[PDB]
């Protein structure tokens, strides 16, 4: 079958700036009738891929003109003359000349922009989920930059390491941000038992870790 | 313009098919196009299953090996998968799509549709309202959550006073653990209007038939 190989696998640029990727395919997409049947796809955030060239060199139906695709035979191109923030995603090439059809295996392109420290929130077990046995405590940490984000959760002043989920949303294009939640979760008998609960974010904005608290039983 | 739809059962078990249907409007699907199945697994991991053509010509990738099946039905312009002897390894986002046969132009997805291959039950979430300590309301922003616990399959979907809410919202990936889902979402608003304008989170798990509508309310007197 036909290997696609799109380099690099990530690219960081600031918006305005341009930006180009490399689809090289393992064989040669002409084909008898002098079609080169190499599409590019984006796919943005939580979207399905949706076109932006085909034909190798020809913009798809109402894709922006600043998406040019460029090469023949096994090397291709996609150029994005001035990034902005809504072309974050994952880029994709296609070939449609030899059976079975293969895609690259994408390019994500991630805005660069200026560092930005999280807002965060700490929130008790709902009074409804105490009823259950169960008790989660939640902590986001929003609309920071860049991407690399630590934090760590404590029990009366220790730290605690198990029932710890966090998860991480893409990144935003309104402002080109991240934002991550994580939950501790505990049992009810484990939270009614302790009083003070922490969560501590460490991000490279800020020397000392951002420290969000609360005490069980205080508003 | 053409549009697509997939639509299907979003949970099959081990060994069984799963059967999916596209329904196209805008354009007929004896006409031009390739109406093809595509599934993305994690990782920007994106496969060609199969098309059937405008004329009901069909081509699948022998990676699926005798398993696959893709069919129309011109009265009611739609087409068809079934994947059969599924196991974990098919779970996956589906997607109709269509490619003129010409020249590949005028690539149209639908949506995409879950489907996992499990045997674990279906089960309807929890919604647990997330309230904002005191201490940290006296901001001029102040921070809201939903937190959605306990369901089987994905996925969920939350809006925030049905819709009208969509600024300031992070809705997180949820994360699997032994065979269900928890998911949040966070909201911020100005301070000053809380709790003047109330917040509820919005939860409907088309799986379970269930919806939620979970009001905030503040710590302290309501």
């Amino acid at each position: 079958d036909v290997v696609m190989t799109q380099s690099p696998k990530t690219i960081s640029v600031t918006i305005g700036q341009p930006a180009s990727i490399s689809c090289k395919s393992s064989q040669r997409l002409l084909n008898s009738n002098g079609k080169t049947f190499l599409n590019w796809l984006l796919q943005r955030p939580g979207q399905s891929p949706k076109r932006l060239i085909y034909l190798g060199t020809k913009l798809d139906s109402g894709v922006p003109d600043r998406f040019t695709g460029s090469g023949s035979g096994t090397d291709f191109t996609l150029k994005i003359s001035r990034v902005e923030a809504e072309d974050l995603g994952v880029y994709y090439c296609w070939q449609g000349t030899h059976f079975p059809y293969t895609f690259g295996g994408g390019t994500k392109l991630e805005i660069k922009r200026a560092d930005a420290a999280p807002t965060v929130s700490i929130f008790p077990p709902s009074s409804e989920q105490l009823t259950s046995g169960g008790a989660s405590v939640v902590c986001f940490l929003n609309n920071f930059y860049p991407k690399d984000i630590n934090v760590k959760w404590k029990i009366d002043g220790s730290e605690r390491q198990n029932g710890v989920l966090n998860s991480w949303t893409d990144q935003d294009s309104k402002d080109s941000t991240y934002s991550m939640s994580s939950t501790l979760t505990l049992t009810k008998d484990e939270y009614e038992r302790h009083n003070s609960y922490t969560c501590e974010a460490t991000h490279k904005t800020s020397t000392s870790p951002i420290v969000k608290s609360f005490n069980r039983n205080e508003c | 313009r053409v549009q697509l739809q997939q639509s299907g059962p979003g949970l099959v078990k081990p060994s069984q098919s799963l059967s999916l249907t596209c329904t196209v409007t805008g354009y007929s699907i004896t006409s031009d196009f390739a109406w093809n199945w595509i599934r993305q697994f994690p990782g920007n991991k994106l496969e060609w299953m199969g098309y059937i053509n405008y004329s009901g010509f069909t081509s699948h990738n022998p990676s699926l090996k005798s398993r696959i099946s893709i069919t129309r039905d011109t009265s009611k312009n739609q087409f068809f998968l079934q994947l059969n002897s599924v196991t974990t390894e098919d779970t996956a986002t589906y997607y109709c799509a269509g490619l003129l046969w010409y020249d590949g132009g005028a690539g149209s997805w639908g949506q995409g549709t879950l489907v996992t291959v499990s045997a674990a039950k279906t089960t309807a979430p929890s919604v647990y309202p997330l309230a904002p300590v005191c201490g940290d309301t006296t901001g001029s922003s102040v921070t809201l959550g939903c937190l959605v616990k306990g369901y089987f399959p994905e996925p969920v979907t939350l809006t925030w006073n049905s819709g009208s809410l969509s600024s300031g919202v992070h809705t997180f990936p949820a994360v699997l653990q032994s065979d269900l889902y928890t998911l949040s979402s966070s909201v911020t608003v100005t301070s000053s209007t809380w709790p003047s304008q109330s917040i509820t989170c919005n939860v409907a798990h088309p799986a379970s038939s269930t919806k939620v509508d979970k009001k905030i309310e503040p710590r302290g007197p309501t």
